[PDB]
């Protein structure tokens, strides 16, 4: 949580668009954050900023 | 909260003792240079557009 | 303000006539004149009664003035009377002094007893007293002058063990109109600087206070005094009381850390060395620290050289004008304070404000310092300025004008 | 408390803690007013009547050792001498009074 | 010519009317003749009648108007003397509905403002007509009679005023639930909402702390102290120049957050919190507290606070029964508890507050006299350490500022000579 | 030519407040000031007056 990484376990499918809400390093990102569009095999991740 | 006059906002001034410089007063007639006709003495587009 | 425009009540009664039946007259006084007259005065005198109860500002009001006070800021001070406690007395054995015996000290004092007491075979019993008007001259340990005694009292004096108090009068609304501007009693603001100016004033006998901050991060940078401790503050107040009553408010209007700071070898003397020791506290810890300070009393000097006006006036007339403005007696103008720089065109003003119809040609203001050699004539000049810590005062004999 | 009566306009005069009070009631369009002397010298004019506030506003006015007078509900001519009464409190009271408001 | 200045340094003086409608006549008739006709019936009359209302209701309208910025005054402009600070009025709702249920026969139209009540005898109305479907189930939308937050109870409701053919008004939860503000700031609750802001800005930081943070339900007592120095003021605060140091003792504290909001409302805007020099009381959570961001559209702060560190003392006593007989669980539960001030004038085992076996037999003689006491010793140890040696007993024990004390029951021993 | 060297303090005013007020003192607006009538000599303590 203090280095902003995140892994997903199983790979996602194409197309498939995540979002995060919260708070990190003093900005929030109440409405929904796009983050990640998991293009078929990766499943390694990292957050966005807010 | 519904203070429209100009008299009002700086009786309000003497009231709590705020200084009235950089507050605007009136854009009323009463302001120097406004007229209900007041197109003379002016660029009036024969001169200078302004 | 928006109070005038009266010279118009008169068309409007005439027209209103005139719609009312036909047109005819409204003129040469018969009684439907008469009857206009009358519409005339009493439209007149209704909008001349609206416009006084409109305009209530604090420069303008009068009287209905407390509640444009108690908006935001304190209550007036009330009347009050200094006590005397623990007043030797002295008698025969088994004698009962009652209440109300009016002592009178020697400068017509007219002092009472509050509750009543039964001499010890002792011989040595301590009485409590109060004065009989707002008005007491501060006394002196005699033997103060019975008018009312018992069989066996004997006699009564003032022994240095006695701690008094002074009292409180003389609260017109010249003294209201002035202390809007700075006793902004925010009771609800506590910490912070126009808060701590005010609730020190609410302290009894206290005339004038003054409280400048650093805001920075290097000495030296405020009006008129050094720093020495940086992010801190000093205060300096004027006749003062004693030092609980002050010390408690000071101590009460503030938050931060250390915002305490003696100033420098060049400021005014300290009311104490070390500390204040501000002993109980609401978290009931004993900590201890309030450090302050009071004005150094200068004095000044003014000379003016005028006209003779319209008629015959007296010079007593300026100099009790003058005298008046620097004791602050005038509306408006507070007058001289701790800080206030006397100023040749502001006494003119205040000359001007009393006696009108008088032309001033030449206008001089000079300062000296406590207990000074009076000023040379060469001294005088148009303009002096005070630092933070200067009180200065003006008698009647420091002004003096022979007038072409 | 003091006596009172159903009059729309009334005065009555008494002496209570050790001063000579003079107080005047009457109605004035929607709610009450009231007038206050003390010595026969006039104190306030037109006070407006509410429950459970004093009368006396000033400091200079209510006490260095006086009293003041609190209505208990906004006054009504038509109900006092019942549920609706005026009550006056001596110095020390009056101070312990001011001390429970806050 | 008979005008009054009514307006002094004192107030308003409003006159009788029999006064200034003798003024009036005297005017008129100083107008027209000594001999005139003042009567009703003449136009005279009619005239002075008009002057005379119009003189008293104007003077009477400014007389109203006389003191009003005192807060005192009502009716809109008390509305503006709250509001320069912060209050609402209005408020009046009515709780509007949605979803009803209605049964009953075929194709029938239900008449508009119908009375529907609940069980506790409250009427509502209907809002919008409508018809039924033959099936025998509609919805319908309420409204009640006075603008007050009223709550409909979970059950079937009764008909006041019945149509054709119609019944069964009842509920389902799929209602839509408006709660209605009830004129719910009248005229007094202004006054007080006035008393609580001034109270509250009233204290200071430290004033306040205290009392702001005893708020929260069962705590115990709070110490606050303010370093005022970088040096050792009254504990070794070196943390920074000018922190501020909280302790907050509490018998469990349920809600670990409560304490935490608490102290938020009571900032500074300029003083740090962080107290101590890993040696003080130890703190709840090391970097911070979590505070809840924001009551009203705000972002995460951060606070800083410390509980003292627990203790506990062991007690001795020698004593003989004297004259009676008393059992010593009874002086044992006696002075535990004493030790959490029961008794009025004694405010306890406090943070930062010692304990002197000169306090305990004072409390016992307080309680129980008639019983003489021989000795009694005191003795404090850190919390959890086995039972120390006879030797560790002493008249009095001084005790840190960031540490608590505590008493047990069987851990006192009492001895009968 | 007047020249007035004023600080602003608590409260402040337009300085065409000032100019107007001054301007028409100059006429002898108020009680007691007749003005500057021929003859009259003009000096800057009486127009510190004027603003007193």
């Amino acid at each position: 949580a203090q280095t902003g990484t995140v892994k997903f376990t199983q790979p996602l499918p194409t197309g498939v668009e995540a979002y995060w809400t919260g708070d990190w390093k003093g900005g929030t990102a109440a409405e929904p954050a796009r983050f990640a569009v998991g293009n078929g095999t990766q499943d390694t991740f990292t957050l966005s900023d807010p | 909260l519904k203070t429209a006059n100009p008299f009002g906002l700086m009786v309000w001034c003497i009231i709590l003792g705020t200084p009235s410089k950089g507050f605007g007063l009136y854009p009323k007639n009463s302001s120097w240079a406004f007229g209900r006709l007041r197109q003379n003495f002016i660029y009036s587009g024969t001169q200078v557009p302004p | 303000v928006a109070d005038t425009a009266d010279v118009l009540s008169d068309v409007e009664a005439e027209f209103r006539a005139a719609l009312g039946a036909n047109i005819n007259l409204a003129a040469s006084t018969p009684q439907g004149s008469l009857v206009a007259a009358e519409a005339i005065a009493r439209s007149s005198v209704m909008r001349n009664e609206a416009r006084i109860a409109n305009t209530i500002n604090p420069n303008v009001s009068f009287g209905t003035f407390l509640d444009a006070i108690c908006a935001l800021m304190g209550i007036e001070r009330g009347s009050d009377l200094s006590t005397f406690g623990y007043g030797v007395q002295v008698t025969g054995r088994s004698q009962t002094r009652i209440s109300t015996g009016s002592r009178v000290q020697t400068p017509a004092g007219a002092i009472f007893t509050v509750m009543s007491d039964v001499t010890i075979p002792a011989g040595g019993v301590a009485t409590i007293d109060i004065k009989s008007q707002e008005y007491g001259n501060i006394p002196l340990p005699v033997g103060n002058l019975i008018i009312i005694d018992g069989t066996i009292g004997w006699s009564g004096a003032k022994v240095i063990a006695s701690t008094r108090v002074d009292p409180g009068s003389r609260q017109m609304s010249d003294a209201e109109l002035k202390n809007a501007r700075v006793n902004r009693l925010a009771i609800q603001g506590r910490n912070s600087t126009m808060a701590i100016k005010a609730y020190v004033s609410a302290v009894p006998n206290v005339t004038s206070v003054n409280v400048i901050e650093n805001n920075t991060g290097a000495v030296q940078v405020v009006n008129g005094v050094s720093f020495t401790l940086p992010y801190a503050v000093w205060v300096c107040v004027a006749g003062n009381p004693d030092k609980q009553a002050v010390a408690d408010a000071l101590w009460a209007a503030h938050n931060g850390g250390t915002p305490w700071d003696y100033g420098a070898t060049n400021n005014g003397v300290p009311v104490d060395g070390p500390n204040g020791v501000p002993v109980r506290d609401p978290a009931s810890g004993r900590k201890y620290v309030v450090k302050w300070t009071t004005p150094i009393m200068y004095d000044g000097y003014v000379n003016v050289t005028v006209q003779q006006g319209s008629s015959s006036v007296a010079p007593e007339a300026i100099q009790n004008a003058v005298v008046n403005y620097a004791q602050g007696k005038v509306e408006g103008e507070e007058g001289l304070v701790v800080g206030a720089s006397l100023s040749a065109f502001e006494v003119a003003g205040a000359i001007a404000r009393e006696i009108p119809g008088i032309y001033i040609k030449l206008c001089q203001v000079a300062c000296v310092a406590a207990g000074s050699p009076a000023p040379a004539p060469g001294d005088f000049t148009s303009e002096y300025v005070m630092s933070a810590f200067g009180q200065a005062t003006i008698s009647v004999g420091n002004v003096r004008v022979t007038f072409v | 408390k003091i006596p009172l009566t159903a009059v729309p306009n009334q005065a009555i005069s008494f002496n209570a803690g050790s001063s000579y009070w003079k107080i005047r009631l009457y109605q004035n369009m929607d709610m009450m007013n009231a007038d206050i002397s003390r010595d026969g010298v006039i104190v306030c004019h037109g006070v407006r009547c509410f429950g459970g506030i004093p009368l006396l506003q000033y400091s200079h006015q209510y006490r260095p050792d006086y009293g003041n007078f609190v209505f208990d509900r906004d006054a009504d001519w038509t109900l006092f001498g019942d549920g609706i009464n005026l009550f006056y409190l001596d110095g020390a009271e009056f101070a312990e009074y001011q001390a429970l408001a806050t």
